[PDB]
């Protein structure tokens, strides 16, 4: 009589029940990993609501039976085979941009922290170090730069990249992007530099951050290559996908000093601790439990919405009654 | 609203 | 031969000397305090060189028996008594704006820290706090709000004010302003709302930064009283002057949770620490050390500043040879 | 470039 759909990562569904109360039989396994998933689930489930925190392998998806959508609840869907996916029957949706401005002001936050270093000057107070006269200010603020005339490298101009962009000509940055998949022109209407070659930013910028969504061909993008490509003393910040940067590279990087500083809310192997990995002991590094995202607002938001993709084809036809579908061209 | 927790 | 300057609160003259090598005897005593002075220095002074950690009362200037002018490296000229000096017949001059820019830039990073929780993210991790599944995330991050809409509340709209502004209104915030000694219409000019009350501000703000000039009338603006006229869980940032708000009232509401956090780069006892104060155990609670306006530009680029009204006395004529005096209508 | 510091 009514559908089954489960939040495979999840065990919360009052924002989504609402929607689905009519329409569905809304269950939560909570399932941390694609075998922890009930039984039941796997075999009767029309739908399926999840987040980010588990993948799905062609060699998952095939075990869904009755599997027909899954939807992404967030902008993010490079945790999921999308193609494999598509070609198994099964439609795979996300959710635009409903923490856009969550991420670009987390974003600028973290470059902030950075170049100004407010995160540790608060830091080093909170573990008893002394500022007296204004010798001792210059020491523990060594390396506060000025921010009026450095060039900001932005890699991927979409919906947060271009955000990020309004607020960093605000500071005086001299904004650059790239983004080989983007239409040109598109710099123009914006107002902004934009180079040809990954090459050409990471030589002209002085602060690189990251903006664009994982796939096949960035994965690894920041390399013991990419780096040489670097300057000195340059700023990282990643704030998009962890398979982005090698960690390995970057903590050698610096604890060479061949980079000042990097921030991260988004890391190979998550979830992250300052314990294990390759940022074990790297130097000036800040990193966020991936909630860049985060805003009470647009969490219900995003939330929301996902819950309506599901009712659009639990009640309409899949996929022209899908408003934000990722596969829409491969099935 | 139904735990489908495996147990 | 050459007139004596020196350099009260510090001991480098590597920037200064270049402009004052040929016109002046610069020397340094590093005086944290206004007795540490050196005897001849006291005597013998034509000249000062002056940051701000150190105050002057009548009391301490009529000690000086050939000072005739005080230049203070910075824009803050409140730990000097510029009346009872100028009275004196000594000029005391600043650095208008040589780190507008760097403040700015600071003010906003700490808004953001507080908005976005950013500081205490990474803090959080690294004290071990792990995070999983989404659902806890939207626990350890439980707070960070959506700016979108929100109104910034600002407290003097000076230099350093507008800038703030400036960089305000780029994340979506609601900006607007109290300043009772600024001119009609300079609102209009920038496009912000200008209210005509501290009362109506604080009634009408989510976030309140201060980022006026301290002086008799501005003591302990926000008292329990003005604390009381805020908004609940409201934020504060102070990143201008420490008299400017009550330690003792803002520990009280911060605990309470009246006002959801603080962020604070000037104390009113300073050095700062987060172990002796009435903010010895506050809850949400960011602190720099009066260190917003650092930057290796910004630092030299005052100090030549003050370096040349120093000459511009030793060689030109008190006061219609200085640039930027703040006593000329008082002698 | 003088130490006028107190001792
Ligand atoms: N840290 C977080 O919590 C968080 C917050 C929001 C989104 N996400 C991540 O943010 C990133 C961007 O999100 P968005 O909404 O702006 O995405 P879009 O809206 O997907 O923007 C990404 C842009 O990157 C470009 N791009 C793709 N591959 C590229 C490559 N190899 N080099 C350069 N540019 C490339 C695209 O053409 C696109 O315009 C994604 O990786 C997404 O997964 C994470
Ligand atoms: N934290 C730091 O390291 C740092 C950095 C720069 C400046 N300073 C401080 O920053 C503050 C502002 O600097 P600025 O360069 O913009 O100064 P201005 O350039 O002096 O700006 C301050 C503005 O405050 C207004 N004002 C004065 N009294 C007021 C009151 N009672 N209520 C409301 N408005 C009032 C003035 O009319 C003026 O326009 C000062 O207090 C200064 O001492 C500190």
């Amino acid at each position: 009589p009514r559908p089954l759909v489960a939040l495979l990562d999840g065990r919360d569904c009052t924002v989504e029940m609402p929607i689905l109360k009519d329409v569905a039989t809304v269950a939560f396994c909570d399932a941390q990993s694609t075998q922890e998933i009930h039984e039941k689930v796997l075999n009767e489930a029309v739908g399926a609501l999840m987040y980010h925190t588990i993948t799905l392998t062609r060699e998952d998806l095939e075990k869904f039976k009755a599997l027909r959508i899954i939807v992404r609840i967030g902008s993010g869907f490079d945790n999921i085979d999308i193609k494999s996916a598509g070609d198994l029957g099964i439609a795979v949706c996300n959710v635009p941009a409903a923490s856009v401005e969550e991420t670009a002001d987390s974003t600028l936050c973290h470059i902030l922290n950075l170049y100004r270093r407010t995160t540790w000057l608060h830091q080093a107070l909170r573990e008893g170090t002394r500022v007296q006269s204004v010798e001792q200010i210059r020491e523990v603020a060594s390396g506060a730069a000025r921010i009026r005339g450095e060039t900001l490298g932005i890699i991927g101009l979409g919906r947060v990249g271009q955000a990020v962009a309004l607020r960093a000509k605000a500071f005086g940055f001299n904004v650059l992007f790239y983004d080989p998949y983007l239409s040109d022109g598109i710099e123009r209407a914006l107002g902004l530099q934009r180079v040809s070659t990954l090459q050409d930013l990471l030589f002209h910028s002085d602060c690189v951050t990251l903006h664009c969504g994982l796939n096949e061909h960035n994965h690894h993008l920041i390399n013991d290559f990419t780096v040489k490509q670097m300057r000195q003393g340059a700023f990282l910040v990643n704030t998009a996908r962890g398979g982005l940067v090698d960690e390995k590279a970057l903590a050698q990087a610096l604890k060479e000093g061949r980079i000042r500083g990097a921030a991260l809310d988004v890391h190979e192997s998550e979830p992250f601790s300052f314990s294990q990995g390759p940022l074990k002991d790297a130097p000036n590094l800040i990193c966020t439990p991936h909630a860049a995202w985060y805003s009470e607002q647009a969490s219900i938001e995003m939330r929301e919405e996902a819950a309506r993709e599901i009712r659009r084809a639990i009640t309409g036809r899949i996929p022209d009654s899908l408003k934000n579908c990722v596969n829409k061209d491969h099935l | 609203p139904i735990d489908l927790s495996k147990k």
